[PDB]
């Protein structure tokens, strides 16, 4: 119950601050003074896209602190250090494709 | 009445935050900006009165024209000054600015911003020195403290 | 009476630094690399 | 290729053809700070004239204006 | 240590100006709680002081006067409230401050010195100093035609 | 004579190529970077406490405008017209006629400091000190049009600043 | 009373940012040899409340947004999620003590993004929208070292409660078998943040206003401080008298300061990335460093039977 409360708290403060920073007096009497391709590199498409499977990745680590207390060791590590390594290859590749460049 | 003291003390209250907190955009045409950059230095240090050395034109309170405003230039300049939320003020700086300068014949040059926007402070000099715009921004501060806003909006 | 002018002193003025002079400071790559290590060594002990 | 109506002493208008981060075109336009200078010092006596030159490279005044008293 | 001799100068500054109320009068007002050398004041409140081993620029000021010519300037001080013969002095354009180098007395020179007019019912507003050029024919009062 | 700015080949033995390789990891000329911020955050720092404080000036400095007298009270100008020739704004209008004295008087003197450029040639071109640029530099305004200064406003400025300018000119006579 | 515990940690984070602001420009100041704020109260400590004020009373100049909900949902989501990353902060006891506060982080963390691309959806401007894309480029780009770095430091801690941290360092900093992660971790905050030297989005629109502004203002610099308060527990553990919990608040505090501190030392120091080239430094030479010490933090404890325990 109290997570949600905190929760609710921060985003409601930061409901009303937004609310009265827009609606508050003004003094004032008279009046006043869509979807293409975006110009925009695959370059930045692929930086998006290769954050995704590094974070796929990531997931997949994330369980390591609870796995190295198994009696199973030898396994675990092996494993461990099989994903990272394939997360380096991964990085490898692009890298050797031009695929971290920003020429061109 | 209380009525008319506590808006006599809200006007003072935004008075004073506004005056205190003035974010000036700088329009560095010509060699009136070296005078302001020397304000800016360290000897003036005019972040030390509350104005941040360069602010974005849509989070600023003060349009400094520091420099000669051609006629190519004119038209960019208005545009910058209607985009300033309000209030806003103008503060003209050196003899171009003012009404032109050494250059108010000539065929390429607007005879003083103030054909092309409102004013608030005129400074002297081509250029002023950087003590003597510093003396300009402050008078716009004081101009700031005797608006009464609030004041005349009671009595409307 | 005298010409008075501003005139350099009699002898002129002393020397005036012009050169660079970014003095060498720190210990070397191998020395550097010695501490983080021994740093890490004795962390990881 | 896109293009940049303005991009980055005075004021400078660039206008720039851009292709992803790579710039292919760069078309400075100047004239912002024209002044007629050298039409106003033809109505000028040549001591007259000198205090135009302070204001050229008016970070370099004084160079400035040695190059014109060479010149006279 | 010097951290004491520092604060016992800190200190110093409290006495230095009458007080904690004088101290704090000079605190917010001047936003300087520094003690100098009085050089002298003028007819209109003015006080100047001098510490020649503070660095070139901070070794001569003003605390300028809380009433001037009807004036309250407790908060609102100008920079054009200076009058001249100090003027000098307070820009370092001179060493000898008016005390010990008197101004030249003359009979049209100002005896009281005004501050910055503009935005006052007192600011300057321009006119032609010259008479008119053309005189026109007035027709005659009488009838006759 | 000339020198090369950047002309040097790094040695490359294992000392030097480690020390470099250690600069690469370690950050070494960042760090050092920061250390010279930091001796400046520990140095006194320049700035002046203005209005209280002010910037130093010379006799020479060429600020707000003045016409002067003499001791007697006479006005010195004798409209001569030399500042309105030589002034390279055109910045000065000059009218005058014969007093009611039959002395060589303007009935106009008028300085637009909005052309104006500040430059001081009116004041050299004077022939006799009647016209001057004075210590001031505090007069900014709220409009333009107080900035367009006829003869009766120079005249009180040279009776307002009279004794500093006298003073100043006093020290820099000799040098012109 | 834990409306008040709510409250007692809101008002001080938004009080904390606003003199931030003042100690940003005056530790500035003094480093450029000038002073910064000294006349609005005594040593410019009302200038943050005349910039806040004047911020708030500030004409709201919206330009015809293409989307009503998305102008609104950006600077609430900013502001809301950059308060939520402090209640699990253990001071030495976290307002809501969580099991994964150290995932929870990470998680809430990742969805700041939003608040860039919404607020560049809109801005009704390709142009603004290019540079919103660009900034989460680099935001996500970061998060990759972030996620691993954090993963090895708690190799040696055990688990993703971040008071097991506290009992970690008991004995020693974690800063000392770990510099070289301190090291990528603390210049990853750096471009996490956009602070310089990668304040991109500042300098290339170079090259929003009064209360909405203002916000995503707090936004902003709440975040920093809380990174910089993540990576005193992180790397500086303080020790926690059970009876004296003060000692430590008091003890981890100066270290935050003084780790906010540098922030502003390091933007008064350094010339600012390219973009390509904050990018090369995170896939070419973080991230290669990264993964490596992430296998060895793996192995290490294996290596030198130093596993820590789960509870
Ligand atoms: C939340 C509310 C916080 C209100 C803070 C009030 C600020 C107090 C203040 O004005 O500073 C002193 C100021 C100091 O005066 P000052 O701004 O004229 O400062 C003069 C000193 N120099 C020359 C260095 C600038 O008091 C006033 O200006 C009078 C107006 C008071 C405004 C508040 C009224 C309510
Ligand atoms: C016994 C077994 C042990 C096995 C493990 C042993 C490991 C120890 C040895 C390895 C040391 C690893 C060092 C880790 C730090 C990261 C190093 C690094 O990435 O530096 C290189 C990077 C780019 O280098 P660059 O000059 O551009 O050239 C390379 C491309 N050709 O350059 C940079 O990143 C520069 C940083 C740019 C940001 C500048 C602003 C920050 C400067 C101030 C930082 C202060 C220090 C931070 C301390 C934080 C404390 C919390
Ligand atoms: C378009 C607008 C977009 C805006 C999005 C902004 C996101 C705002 C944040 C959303 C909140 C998500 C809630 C995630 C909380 C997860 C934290 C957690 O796991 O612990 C909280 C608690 C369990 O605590 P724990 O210690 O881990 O285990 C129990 C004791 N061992 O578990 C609980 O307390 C149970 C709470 C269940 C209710 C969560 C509902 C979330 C819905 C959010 C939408
Ligand atoms: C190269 C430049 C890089 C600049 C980056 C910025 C670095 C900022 C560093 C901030 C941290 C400085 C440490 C400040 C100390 C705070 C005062 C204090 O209480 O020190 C106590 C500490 C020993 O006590 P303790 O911290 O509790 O350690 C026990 C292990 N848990 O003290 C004993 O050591
Ligand atoms: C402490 C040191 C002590 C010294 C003695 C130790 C001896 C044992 C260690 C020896 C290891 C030697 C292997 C070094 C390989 C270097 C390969 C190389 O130099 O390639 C560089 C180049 C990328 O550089 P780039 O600038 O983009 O292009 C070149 C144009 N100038 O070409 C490339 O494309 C780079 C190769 C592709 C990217 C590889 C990514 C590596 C994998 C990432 C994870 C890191 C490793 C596993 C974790
Ligand atoms: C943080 C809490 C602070 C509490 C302070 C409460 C004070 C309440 C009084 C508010 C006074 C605002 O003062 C007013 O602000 C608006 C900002 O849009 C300004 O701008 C407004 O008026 C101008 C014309 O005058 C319009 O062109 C403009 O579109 C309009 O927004 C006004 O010029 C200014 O007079
Ligand atoms: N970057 C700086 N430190 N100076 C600066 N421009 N600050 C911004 C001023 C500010 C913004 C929001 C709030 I809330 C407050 Cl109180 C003050
Ligand atoms: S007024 Fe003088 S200094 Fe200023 S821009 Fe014009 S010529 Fe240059
Ligand atoms: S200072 Fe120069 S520009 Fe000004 S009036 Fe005198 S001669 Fe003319
Ligand atoms: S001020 Fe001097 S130069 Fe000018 S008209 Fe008068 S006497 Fe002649």
């Amino acid at each position: 119950m109290n997570l949600m409360l905190a929760l609710l708290t921060n985003f409601t403060l930061a409901t009303l601050l937004v609310i009265i920073a827009f609606w508050l007096p003004q003094l004032n009497v008279y009046s006043e003074k869509g979807s293409a391709r975006l110009p925009f590199s695959m370059k930045f498409f692929l930086v998006a896209i290769t954050f995704l499977l590094f974070d796929l990745e990531i997931a997949l680590l994330l369980p390591l602190p609870w796995a190295s207390q198994t009696a199973n060791l030898n396994t675990m590590l092996t494993m461990a250090l099989f994903l990272i390594i394939l997360l380096a290859v991964s990085l490898a590749y692009e890298w050797t494709q031009k695929g971290l460049e920003w020429t061109e | 009445s209380r009525g008319e003291y506590v808006v006599a003390k809200l006007d003072d209250l935004i008075n004073w935050a506004r005056r205190s907190s003035l974010w000036p955009m700088t329009f560095g045409l010509a060699c009136c900006a070296v005078e302001m950059m020397h304000m800016a230095a360290p000897r003036y240090d005019m972040d030390r009165f509350g104005v941040v050395f360069r602010a974005s034109p849509r989070q600023s309170d003060v349009m400094i024209v520091a420099g000669t405003l051609t006629n190519k230039m004119a038209p960019a300049l208005r545009k910058v000054y209607d985009q300033m939320p309000e209030p806003r003020y103008v503060v003209s700086m050196g003899s171009c600015a003012n009404g032109g300068g050494y250059y108010h014949y000539s065929y390429s040059v607007v005879r003083g911003c103030d054909r092309i926007v409102p004013v608030d402070i005129y400074v002297p000099g081509c250029p002023p020195t950087a003590e003597a715009l510093l003396y300009g921004i402050l008078q716009l501060q004081k101009k700031i403290k005797r608006e009464k806003r609030l004041r005349i909006w009671y009595r409307r | 009476s005298k010409v008075k002018q501003d005139m350099p002193p009699v002898g002129g003025y002393g020397p005036i630094d012009y050169k660079r002079n970014l003095p060498r400071r720190g210990l070397s790559g191998y020395s550097m690399f010695a501490v983080g290590i021994g740093a890490l060594l004795f962390g990881y002990w | 290729n896109l293009t940049l109506n303005f991009g980055p002493h005075g004021v400078l208008r660039l206008v720039m053809e851009l292709s992803g981060e790579m710039v292919r075109k760069c078309d400075p336009h100047i004239g912002l700070l024209h002044r007629g200078t050298e039409k106003l010092i033809e109505y000028k006596t040549y001591l007259q004239a000198l205090p135009y030159f302070d204001r050229l490279d008016y970070v370099s005044m004084m160079c400035n204006e040695q190059a014109y008293s060479l010149a006279v | 240590m010097e951290l004491l001799q520092v604060l016992k100068r800190g200190l110093q500054q409290v006495s230095g100006h009458g007080g904690l109320r004088g101290y704090l009068r000079v605190l917010f007002r001047a936003n300087d709680v520094r003690v100098g050398t009085l050089v002298g004041e003028d007819k209109y409140g003015n006080k100047y002081y001098e510490d020649n081993k503070q660095f070139f620029g901070r070794h001569r000021w003003v605390i300028y006067t809380t009433e001037m010519n009807g004036k309250n300037t407790f908060w609102d001080v100008d920079g054009s409230m200076v009058p001249p013969e100090w003027h000098r002095w307070l820009h370092c354009m001179t060493d000898d401050p008016p005390t010990v180098k008197p101004p030249t007395a003359r009979k049209f020179i100002w005896t009281n010195h005004k501050f910055n007019l503009s935005g006052t019912p007192q600011q300057y507003v321009p006119y032609s100093t010259t008479r008119k050029k053309i005189q026109e024919w007035v027709p005659p009062s009488t009838p006759y035609k | 004579t000339y020198k090369y700015v950047n002309l040097r080949e790094p040695s490359m033995d294992m000392k030097s190529v480690t020390d470099r390789a250690a600069q690469t990891l370690l950050w070494t000329e960042l760090i050092r970077g920061l250390g010279m911020t930091l001796s400046y955050l520990f140095r006194e720092p320049a700035t002046i406490n203005y209005p209280f404080e002010k910037g130093p000036l010379s006799p020479r400095f060429r600020g707000e405008h003045a016409l002067r007298r003499y001791p007697s009270g006479e006005e010195r100008c004798i409209a001569c017209k030399l500042c309105e020739a030589v002034c390279p704004a055109q910045a000065i209008t000059i009218e005058a006629e014969p007093r009611a004295d039959g002395s060589r008087r303007t009935t106009r003197y008028d300085i637009d400091m909005t052309k104006c450029i500040y430059c001081g040639f009116c004041q050299e071109a004077c022939p006799v000190d009647a016209i001057v640029e004075g210590p001031n530099f505090e007069f900014s305004t709220e409009t333009h049009e107080e900035l367009l200064y006829n003869k009766e406003k120079l005249l009180n400025n040279g009776d307002k600043w009279e004794a500093e300018i006298a003073a100043n000119i006093q020290a820099d006579y000799l040098y012109r | 009373m834990f409306m008040i515990n709510i409250l007692m940690l809101i008002i001080p984070i938004l009080l904390a940012v606003a003199f931030l602001t003042l100690v940003e420009r005056k530790v500035l100041g003094y480093m450029q040899l000038r002073k910064g704020p000294n006349v609005v109260g005594p040593y410019g400590l009302l200038q943050p409340i005349a910039d806040a004020i004047k911020l708030f009373i500030k004409e709201p100049l919206r330009p015809a947004t293409s989307s009503a909900s998305m102008f609104i949902l950006a600077p609430i989501m900013a502001l809301g999620l950059a308060l939520t990353m402090w209640i699990p902060l253990p001071m030495p006891y976290p307002l809501i003590n969580m099991n994964l506060g150290v995932l929870f982080m990470l998680a809430m963390s990742s969805l700041a993004v939003y608040s860039i691309l919404w607020s560049g959806w809109a801005s009704n401007s390709k142009y603004a929208l290019i540079g919103a894309l660009r900034a989460v480029a680099q935001t996500i780009s970061y998060e990759v070292t972030l996620a691993i770095i954090l993963l090895s430091v708690l190799l040696m801690s055990g688990s993703f409660t971040l008071s097991t941290l506290i009992t970690t360092q008991e004995q020693m900093w974690l800063i000392l078998p770990a510099w070289p992660l301190a090291m990528m971790w603390f210049i990853s905050t750096l471009a996490e943040t956009n602070r310089a030297p990668f304040d991109l989005t500042e300098g290339e629109s170079e090259l929003y206003a009064a209360g909405p502004f203002a916000l995503f203002f707090m936004a902003e610099y709440a975040n920093i401080i809380m990174m910089n308060i993540f990576t005193a527990i992180l790397f500086l553990g303080t020790s926690h008298n059970p009876h004296m919990p003060e000692l430590y608040t008091i003890n981890f505090t100066i270290k935050s300061l003084l780790l906010t501190m540098s922030f502003l030392w390091i933007r008064a120091s350094y010339p600012r990335f390219r973009y390509d080239q904050l990018m090369h430094l995170l896939w070419k030479n973080f991230l290669p460093l990264t993964l490596a010490l992430c296998m060895w933090h793996v192995s290490l404890p294996i290596l030198t039977s130093g596993i820590p325990p789960q509870t």
